[PDB]
C-alpha cells in the first residue's frame, strides 16, 4: 500500500 | 549528465525446440537515461507485436526492461534483438544463439 | 525466510511534448504486483500479480487516488530540481524514487527505505535510523533542510514500521502460492569448442524463484572467479529466473571441473561435472 502524504524536494 | 550503457541479453523463455511455442525474450539492463529504443528481428525485419515489461531500475538507480514475443522457433529462421540508446553511436544487434 | 516490499518511480521530463512521462511499479520480493504508467489509457494503478486481482473497488480507487499524487509531485520536483541546478527548460531530465521496507525471518519490521536520485545520480535518502537525512549535492541541503523543518522523516517512520510491514503481511498472506514459494534452479551444462585445445563449458540454472542465486566453477576445488564469465540474472517472463556461468576448459580436463549451484529451492548446494 503506498505512502498516503505527499512529499516535494 | 550519467549515461550509462545498456547490457543486452537474447534468449527464450523456454529451452528452444523446434515447432513447440515459446517467448523470445530481450532483456536489457543497467541502462541511463531511460529512453531505449529495443526492436525484436526476424531474419533481418522488425517483428510488429512485441511487448514490453513496466520500467523498472535495479539499487544503483539504473533502469531494466524485458521485450518480449510469442514464437515458435525453427532450424532455419535467425532472430535477433537490436537496441540503441544515447550511449551507443549506431543500433547495436545481438544475434539470438539457442545456446545463450 | 526474510521478505521486502518496494516501491519504484520514475518521472521524466519531455519539453515542448507535454507533462512528464511517469511510471510507478510495486514489488513484494521479485514479485511486480501493481504498475501504474501516465500514457495508459486506464489511469489506473494496475495488478500484475494474481494474488492482487481480488483486492477490490476500495483498494483500486485508494491506490489510484495515491499513485496520482505521486505524479503529481514528482511533476512539481522536475520544476523544482531544475531550479535548484540552473537547469534549462530545453533538456530532459530523470528523477527516480524508491521506498519500501523489509521483514526478517520472523516477519518483524527489520529496515525500512525512502530515497530519491536525479539524472541518475543519489539525491536524498533516509538513513537507517529513519530519522536523518544524507544528501550529497548542495543542491540537495535545501531539499534536506526542507525535510527537517516539516518533520518527513517522523510521518515516513510511522508508514514504514507500521502500514508498510502490515501490508507486506497481508500480501505475503494472500499470495502465499506465489510469494512464499520457492521454484528451485533446474540445471545442465552444455559444451561448444572454441578450438582443438579448449572448450567452453556452462552452466545454467533455470525457471528459479528468488532471483538470489549462487553459480561459480571450482578447478580441482579451486575458485575460479577470476576466469568464470557470468551474465546478470535475467527473467524469463513468467515469474522465473534465469543465470548461466562458463569456464574454459583446456582439452581432456573436463574432470577437474565442478559446478557449484546454491539456492533456496535446493535441498542442499549442487555440485555438477561434466562426465
Amino acid at each position: 500500500l503506498l505512502f498516503g502524504y505527499p512529499v516535494y524536494v | 549528465m550519467i549515461q550509462r550503457t545498456p547490457k543486452i541479453q537474447v534468449y527464450s523463455r523456454h529451452p528452444a525446440e523446434n515447432g513447440k511455442s515459446n517467448f523470445l525474450n530481450c532483456y536489457v539492463s543497467g541502462f541511463h537515461p531511460s529512453d531505449i529504443e529495443v526492436d525484436l528481428l526476424k531474419n533481418g525485419e522488425r517483428i510488429e507485436k512485441v511487448e514490453h515489461s513496466d520500467l523498472s531500475f535495479s539499487k544503483d538507480w539504473s533502469f531494466y526492461l524485458l521485450y518480449y514475443t510469442e514464437f515458435t522457433p525453427t532450424e532455419k529462421d535467425e532472430y535477433a534483438c537490436r537496441v540503441n540508446h544515447v550511449t551507443l553511436s549506431q543500433p547495436k544487434i545481438v544475434k539470438w544463439d539457442r545456446d545463450m | 525466510g526474510s521478505h521486502s516490499m518496494r516501491y519504484f518511480f520514475t518521472s521524466v521530463s519531455r519539453p515542448g511534448r507535454g507533462e512528464p512521462r511517469f511510471i510507478a511499479v510495486g514489488y513484494v520480493d521479485d514479485t511486480q504486483f501493481v504498475r501504474f504508467d501516465s500514457d495508459a489509457a486506464s489511469q489506473r494503478m494496475e495488478p500484475r500479480a494474481p494474488w492482487i486481482e481480488q483486492e477490490g473497488p476500495e483498494y483500486w480507487d485508494g491506490q489510484t487516488r495515491a499513485v496520482k499524487a505521486h505524479s503529481q509531485t514528482h511533476r512539481v520536483d522536475l520544476g523544482t530540481l531544475r531550479g535548484y541546478y540552473n537547469q534549462s527548460e530545453a533538456g530532459s531530465h530523470t528523477v527516480q524514487r524508491m521506498y519500501g521496507c523489509d521483514v526478517g525471518s520472523d516477519w518483524r519490521f527489520l529496515r525500512g527505505y525512502h530515497q530519491y536520485a536525479y539524472d541518475g545520480k543519489d539525491y536524498i535518502a533516509l538513513k537507517e535510523d529513519l530519522r536523518s537525512w544524507t544528501a550529497a549535492d548542495m543542491a540537495a541541503q535545501t531539499t534536506k533542510h526542507k525535510w527537517e523543518a516539516a518533520h518527513v522523516a517522523e510521518q515516513l517512520r510511522a508508514y514504514l514500521e507500521g502500514t508498510c510491514v502490515e501490508w507486506l503481511r497481508r500480501y505475503l498472506e494472500n499470495g502465499k502460492e506465489t510469494l512464499q514459494r520457492t521454484d528451485a534452479p533446474k540445471t545442465h551444462m552444455t559444451h561448444h569448442a572454441v578450438s582443438d585445445h579448449e572448450a567452453t563449458l556452462r552452466c545454467w540454472a533455470l525457471s528459479f524463484y528468488p532471483a538470489e542465486i549462487t553459480l561459480t566453477w571450482q578447478r580441482d576445488g579451486e575458485d575460479q572467479t577470476q576466469d568464470t564469465e557470468l551474465v546478470e540474472t535475467r527473467p524469463a517472463g513468467d515469474g522465473t529466473f534465469q543465470k548461466w556461468a562458463a569456464v574454459v576448459v583446456p582439452s581432456g580436463q573436463e574432470q577437474r571441473y565442478t559446478c557449484h549451484v546454491q539456492h533456496e529451492g535446493l535441498p542442499k548446494p549442487l555440485t555438477l561435472r561434466w562426465e
